């Protein structure tokens, strides 16, 4: 159900989960909070494409070229980041949607 | 009060992504009751395991991903009874997430028996976690990790302990982010240490000789009368040692050689050779060092003369003079077919040029052949000028 405890619990737990994905905090900084809103609760798997397009953009900035998500990943394996965001959002949703 | 169970993993705890694994639990000879659990974050995969396999204490992972990585413990509980206390933890690690780090021994991978060595793990990108694993053939990996004294967030250091020739020492290191500490990078390339004994030293030679020019090819040779069948070559400053194909020993007589080329500045250095027997894994004491020097590396050219002349009868006083117009710290004198080391003399500034006099004294027929001299500067230590034009000594 879409109420105060759950909307709020979803938002913090999601931010916490995103800051838990190796690389995000160094690349995204304090701006990560801005990607999670009550709007995301309505379309949660939207986070997967919105964080990915921002990371791709952030990796162009000269200062971020030696950052993990930008060049530390094993190239010869499919990208974990989209799955990690998808798992994060679903795990939070379960934890939150199982109110009782 | 039931004996706690045992938790292990077939084939191991450190698995590459995609590869299978099976977490196995065992408690007494009884069954029909088993339970497995990750620490901190429940692992759902466990729920989806057939009840026929749980009873056998089998929790298989067909393809392992970071979603399976973590610390597991196990426990079994009967009906009338309560349950057994949790098994000791099993840290299930998934490798291949990130670009491999670089492993190296400081100051050299060549260690004396009983000695210690620092192993340095290096990464391009910053990581707050590093782990060093020991490998064996008959053995399973034995890791150790460091976040404390894992300096610059791009490097970690580990002091390997007393090294014994009782086993083959293999090492790999991993880098990881602490927000997923069971999801490690691709492994670093294997590092093998050379543990030393006091056994008779071999002898190191070079064909055609130690002074070699770029684009040439050399052959480094090892030999003993000590009956060694294995030989190792090691150049100071290098990460790895080169294990040459050892011949079968005759009257203890064995020789192994390595043919490298094209030569470049990189070839220049101090080299050592080590022998060992098929049974022993305790290498010999090193061969006396061999310095390989790279000709034609300066703009400066050198000249080689004799005072009296090129042709002189036995017993006469003969002095070879090497000289250059450009500054040179030292001059090097060599003979065609001379197993001895080149004669190196500090330079002197005389007659508006830099020179060095190599006095021979009274001449023999050994004191006859084809001499060439070389210019050197300590800044570029294993480097040399082009040779002087050859000077031929003919004795009566
Ligand atoms: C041959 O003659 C003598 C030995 O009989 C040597 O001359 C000396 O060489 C040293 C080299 O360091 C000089 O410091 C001395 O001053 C020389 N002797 C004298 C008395 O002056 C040398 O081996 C040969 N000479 C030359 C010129 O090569
Ligand atoms: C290198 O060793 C082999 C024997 O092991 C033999 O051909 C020879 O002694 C060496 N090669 C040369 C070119 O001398
Ligand atoms: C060491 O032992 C093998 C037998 O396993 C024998 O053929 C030879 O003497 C040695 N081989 C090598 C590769 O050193």
């Amino acid at each position: 159900h879409m109420n105060y405890e759950t909307i709020n619990a979803f938002i913090a737990k999601t931010i916490e989960e995103l800051e838990g994905i190796p690389g995000i905090t160094k690349l995204f900084g304090a701006k990560i909070s801005q990607f999670v809103t009550p709007a995301v609760f309505r379309k949660p798997m939207s986070l997967v494409e919105t964080i990915l397009s921002e990371k791709k953009k952030l990796c162009l900035c000269a200062a971020n070229k030696n950052e993990l998500l930008c060049r530390g990943m094993n190239p010869n394996v499919p990208e974990t980041l989209p799955k990690k965001i998808e798992v994060a959002v679903n795990e939070v949703l379960s934890s939150v949607n199982d109110t009782w | 009060h039931l004996p706690k169970p045992t938790l292990w993993a077939e084939p191991g705890s450190v698995i590459t992504q995609g590869s299978p694994v099976t977490l196995r639990c065992q408690g007494g000879q009884e069954t029909q009751e088993y339970r497995l659990y990750r620490e901190k974050k429940t692992a759902l995969w466990i729920t989806r395991i057939p009840q026929e396999l749980v009873k056998k204490g089998q929790f298989p992972i067909p393809s392992i991903t970071w979603e399976h990585a973590g610390r597991y413990r196990c426990y079994y509980g009967s009906d009338t009874a309560g349950r057994s206390e949790s098994s000791d933890p099993l840290e299930l690690v998934v490798t291949g997430a990130y670009i491999k780090p670089t492993l190296s021994a400081q100051p050299s991978p060549v260690v004396n028996s009983g000695g210690n060595v620092i192993l340095q793990c290096d990464s391009q990108v910053a990581f707050d976690g590093f782990s060093l694993c020991k490998e064996g053939e008959d053995e399973h990996p034995q890791c150790l990790n460091s976040q404390p004294h894992a300096r610059g967030s791009s490097r970690a250091i580990f002091s390997v302990g007393p090294v014994s020739p009782s086993r083959r020492w293999w090492y790999r290191c991993y880098a990881y982010d602490s927000n997923s500490p069971y999801e490690w990078s691709l492994p670093s390339d294997l590092l093998e240490l050379l543990v030393l004994g006091v056994s008779k030293k071999p002898s190191l030679s070079v064909q055609p000789g130690p002074i070699v020019a770029p684009e040439e090819t050399l052959t480094l040779q090892c030999g003993s009368d000590a009956g060694y069948n294995r030989f190792v070559l090691y150049k100071d400053g290098e990460r790895d040692f080169l294990q040459l194909a050892g011949a079968q020993p005759q009257a203890g007589l064995s020789q192994a050689n390595f043919t490298l080329g094209p030569v470049s500045r990189s070839y220049g250095g101090q080299y050592r050779c080590y022998g060992a027997h098929n049974l022993s894994s305790e290498w010999s004491a090193p061969s006396d060092p061999l310095d390989i020097l790279i000709a034609g590396q300066f703009y400066d050219r050198v000249s080689l003369s004799v005072q009296p002349g090129p042709t002189v009868a036995s017993g006469e006083n003969v002095t070879l003079l090497c000289q250059s117009q450009g500054w040179m710290q030292t001059f090097l004198l060599t003979k065609e077919g001379a197993a001895d080391d080149p004669w190196r003399l500090r330079s002197t500034y005389q007659s508006q040029k830099y020179q060095a006099e190599f006095p021979m004294g009274p001449v023999t027929s050994a004191h006859a052949g084809t001499y060439r001299c070389y210019g050197s500067q300590s800044s570029k230590p294993y480097l040399l000028t082009h040779p002087s034009d050859p000077l031929e000594l003919v004795v009566s």
